[PDB]
């Protein structure tokens, strides 16, 4: 196969994503989720993570990692010391607003995941960090575990396989930076929430000072289904280490914003003007697309052509996917106004913990404010990209990363457009 | 430069020179004391980019 996209219904894993359907126990099981569970957990955790590590699927947190192999580095006996699979739920990433739809539509899913995740690696109980503005499904997807408790199929006896489980829910309070999995692990302790030193790995050292996986409620929920529908179905779809379906979240200046499931390699221009209506305007309306969310640099209309909507042919694309969240910018946008809000987004939501991103994010906030009025001189242009570059690797997690990122996808792609701004600033202002 | 034009001629003829030309005491030629203000260069590191140090 090399034609991807348009992918049938029979495929989704995500059936209930849009709230047609009824989201509780009775409905879950009409679906097909909380069926032959009790011989998913007899196969012992081996059997999964060969069918998680067959399916080749991969991170869909913002990392790209690899599943399988995240989860077998848990493979190894305790010490007197439990386990935990955490699920992250936050969400804070600008444009992404799957996970949401995931909680709130498909919420036994989840639990399911949970529960065969905690399985595929010896894990004692769950903790679903959702965020705390999503309160609303946050007492919907507690609705679903009370659910889930009144049947037997989790808590004492989960299923009838003998292995103990719980699920919890953790609210977050608002800080964007609880998304990352370590300062995830340290807002679960009940303290601020600024990101630990790799390593000791949370596969080693993480909540409360227990083995833990922080994992993404996609490639949770998605699990029991790979374990139901099969591994090499799974891998069927996609390129090479590509594989699986994504919720692609197509937002900003198109017809019809939307949350919907498509095959991992489907070409951008067909997933926008196939599944969204087409840009405002039409395609030659089209000035940029912030591919992935606010952490991936954008391409403009030439690379929008061609490129195919996985992991390796946006980094071909030198950007990245993470969340896979479609932000379209028209023609009509002032996009250096765009990328110094969404820098002024990184500044309010950035911990304060270490020095580069502490003190760089805030530095190119204020050159962004001048860029936009156009109050400098060119010269400050690749400055500004040495700034980044003593951003990009210096940091503990990604956001620093995931900051210095939009301004060099910015400079590098749309320069001669900051120049001829800060020459009209030089005619109109002096 | 005072001097009327006997003492200059004899003064010229004593020396065997042209004095009057070449004075060393010194008149109107020179800078004058209130000067301009100035703006002086900068040096060719005052560069917003590639100026790391160890380079
Ligand atoms: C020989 C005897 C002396 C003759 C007088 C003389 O040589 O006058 C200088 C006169 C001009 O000299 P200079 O080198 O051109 O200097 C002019 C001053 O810069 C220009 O001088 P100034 O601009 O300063 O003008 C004022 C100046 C003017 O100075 C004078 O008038 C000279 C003094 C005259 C007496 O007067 C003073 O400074 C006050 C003089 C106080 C001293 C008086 C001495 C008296 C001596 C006898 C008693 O010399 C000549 O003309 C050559 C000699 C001529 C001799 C003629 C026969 C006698
Ligand atoms: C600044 C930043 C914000 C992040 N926000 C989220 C988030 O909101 N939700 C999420 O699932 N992962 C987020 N991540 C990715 C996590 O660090 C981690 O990859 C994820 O919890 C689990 O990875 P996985 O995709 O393999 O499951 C974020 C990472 C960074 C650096
Ligand atoms: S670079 Fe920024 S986001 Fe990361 S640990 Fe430091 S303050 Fe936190």
């Amino acid at each position: 196969k090399t034609s991807f996209g348009s992918l049938k219904d029979e495929d989704r894993i995500f059936t209930n994503l849009y709230g047609r359907h009824d989201w509780r126990l009775k409905g879950a099981q009409s679906r097909g989720d909380w069926y032959k569970t009790k011989e998913i957990l007899l196969k012992g955790p081996d059997w999964i993570l060969g069918e998680v590590k067959t399916s080749g699927l991969r991170g869909r947190g913002g990392a790209g990692f690899p599943t399988g192999l995240k989860w077998s580095f848990m493979n190894k006996p305790s010490d007197g010391r439990p386990k935990y699979l955490v699920v992250n739920a936050d969400e804070g990433e600008p444009g992404t607003c799957k996970d949401r739809e995931i909680i709130r539509h498909d919420p036994h899913k989840l639990v399911e995941g949970c529960l065969v995740g905690g399985r595929a690696m010896g894990a004692r109980a769950a903790y679903i960090y959702i965020r705390g503005e999503f309160y609303n499904e946050a007492s919907n997807l507690q609705v679903a575990i009370r659910e889930a408790y009144e049947a037997g199929l989790i808590g004492k006896n989960a299923c009838g396989s003998g292995y103990d489980f719980d699920v919890f829910v953790v609210r977050g309070a608002g800080a964007y930076i609880c998304g990352e999995e370590t300062a995830l692990i340290e807002s679960i302790e009940g303290k601020q929430g600024k990101p630990r030193l790799k390593p000791p790995f949370p596969a080693d050292v993480g909540v409360f000072g227990c083995p833990t996986t922080v994992a993404n409620v996609e490639t949770v929920a998605v699990s029991p289904t790979i374990c139901r529908r099969g591994g090499a179905w799974f891998a069927s779809f996609g390129r090479e280490r590509n594989s699986g379906t994504k919720l692609f979240n197509i937002s900003g200046h198109v017809n019809n914003p939307c949350t919907v499931e498509e095959e991992m390699s489907v070409p951008l221009k067909e997933l926008i003007e196939k599944h969204a209506g087409g840009v405002t305007g039409g395609w030659d309306n089209l000035l940029a697309v912030i591919p992935g969310g606010s952490s991936t640099p954008l391409i403009p209309k030439s690379v929008c052509e061609t490129v195919l909507m996985d992991f390796d042919a946006l980094i071909q694309a030198q950007t990245g996917l993470g969340t896979a969240a479609v932000i379209v910018m028209d023609r009509s946008t002032d996009i250096v106004k765009a990328i110094a809000r969404l820098i002024e987004f990184y500044k309010h939501e950035s911990c304060g913990q270490c020095t580069p991103c502490r003190e760089g994010v805030d530095w190119m906030n204020k050159v962004m404010a001048r860029f936009v009025r156009g109050d400098a001189r060119p010269a400050e242009i690749d400055s500004l990209w040495e700034i980044s570059k003593q951003i990009e690797g210096h940091t503990i997690c990604a956001l620093g990363d995931g900051a210095a990122w939009p301004v060099q996808g910015l400079i590098r792609h749309f320069r001669p457009e900051l120049e001829e701004r800060m020459q009209r600033f030089a005619q109109q202002h002096q | 430069a005072s001097a009327t034009r006997l003492i200059q001629g004899l003064r010229n003829w004593a020396s065997g020179r042209d004095l009057q030309a070449k004075l060393q005491l010194r008149y109107q030629e020179i800078s004058k004391r209130t000067q301009p203000p100035p703006k002086l260069p900068v040096g060719p590191s005052h560069r917003l980019s590639n100026n790391y140090y160890c380079a």
